[PDB]
């Protein structure tokens, strides 16, 4: 299952 | 055994259109099983496994939903790139995220991973610690610390040390029949001149999963040939892997040289040779 | 961006023999930037329907897919793989060789 977050760049 | 669970995220901007092109595979070990694609008729995260088709349609929503919801995050972070380097809208570039959990024999994580790719170079990764990053230009500096200031790292360790070794353990399970196997590698080696002197001898390795497969020739009481042809691992379409190894020698000489096949599943190396017909 | 080329291995499933319904694949690894055309050829033309895998990358944040169509290899007919991508100034096109 995939990540909740991802980075905010 | 070593186990892995890997997200693999493309974001590619369109100059003249506004949302950009969105894929997320996921990959156990070297086996795919969900897939997205911003441009399908419909998109959805779709089964690439049989197996993956025991999961109820909760799970398929939340997938869907959540791809979604990274699609939006992706079309962002490429406008914030497209000001850090001060570029214009009517050129494509990329936004590429890997991440996912190795973990080991006993089913204890060994490594994490959470990195990016701006343009195909290395932009931010998360450390080895889970616990601080690596930036790489101006750009992922201020990145880097936008993600420091809101502990990025501990919502990706969280991710990582839970959720990704939990649903890893989940797919090995239903997948067990096919992702907890070793098929060997079956092997021979083809003759093929090359000039008037000469002949190619190619050394075959096929139908063997996992990927990760070594060949090596070598003319017989010397040390190995660097001198070699290669392809790359390919796959055969049906889950399994393929690769050859090649050398030229001379015509008369073939029973001289030796390729060695090593692979998960070979308790001992295969030893082949030229052998005519 | 660097600009990768194309490195494309066409290939059957299983080794070919004449007459005997088969796989062709044409895998195309380690190219940047990730837009790219791919088209399967007999005897020169175009092939219709013809399975595209999904894109994925490398360890390097090169990119990787693989086409492939049924066929049945036939003494006389041909069969190749023609990739359009940036890094090429021409479209190149990758026979099968029936012995890799
Ligand atoms: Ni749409
Ligand atoms: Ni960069
Ligand atoms: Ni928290
Ligand atoms: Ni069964
Ligand atoms: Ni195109
Ligand atoms: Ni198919």
């Amino acid at each position: 299952a995939q990540a909740e977050r991802t980075p905010e760049l | 055994s070593p186990h892995s669970l890997r997200y693999f995220t493309t974001a590619v901007s369109r100059p003249g259109l506004g949302e950009p092109r969105f894929i997320i595979v996921g990959y156990v070990d070297d086996t795919q099983f969900v897939r997205f694609d911003s441009d399908a008729e419909n998109p959805r995260m779709e089964p690439r496994a049989r197996w993956i088709e025991q999961e109820g349609p909760e799970y398929w929503e939340r997938e869907t939903w959540k791809a979604r919801d990274m699609g939006r995050n992706f079309r962002v972070n490429l406008r914030t790139l497209l000001g850090y380097y001060n570029q214009s809208n009517d050129e494509s570039h990329t936004l590429q995220w890997m991440y996912g959990c190795d973990v080991g024999p006993d089913g204890r994580l060994l490594r994490g991973y959470c990195q990016e790719a701006y343009d195909g170079q290395d932009y931010i990764s998360l450390n080895e610690d889970l616990r601080s990053w690596t930036a790489n230009d101006i750009a992922s500096q201020i990145s880097k610390h936008k993600s420091e200031a809101v502990d990025e790292a501990h919502q990706q360790r969280a991710y990582l040390q839970g959720p990704c070794v939990e649903w890893l353990h989940r797919y090995l399970r239903l997948g067990n029949e096919t992702l907890q196997r070793s098929d060997p590698p079956k092997a021979h080696v083809t003759h093929h001149p090359r000039s008037e002197d000469e002949v190619t001898l190619r050394c075959w390795a096929l139908g063997f999963y996992p990927a990760d497969i070594t060949l090596t020739w070598q003319l017989n009481g010397e040390e190995l040939t660097q001198d070699m042809e290669l392809v790359e691992t390919r796959p055969a379409g049906d889950g399994t892997f393929q690769k050859w190894a090649a050398v030229v020698v001379p015509l008369g000489k073939e029973q001289y040289y030796t390729c060695h096949v090593y692979h998960e599943g070979l308790p001992e190396p295969l030893t082949l040779r030229w052998e005519p017909p | 961006m660097i600009q990768k080329t194309p490195q494309i291995q066409v290939y059957s499933r299983h080794p070919p023999e004449n007459g005997k319904p088969n796989i062709l694949n044409c895998y195309v690894t380690q190219f940047h930037p990730p837009h790219i055309e791919i088209q399967m050829l007999k005897n020169g033309k175009k092939i219709p329907k013809v399975e595209m895998s999904d894109m994925s990358f490398s360890k390097d944040w090169s990119f990787y897919i693989l086409a492939h169509t049924e066929f049945t290899p036939t003494e006389t007919d041909t069969y190749a793989c023609r990739v359009k991508h940036d890094s090429m100034a021409e479209p190149k096109t990758v026979y099968w060789d029936r012995d890799m």
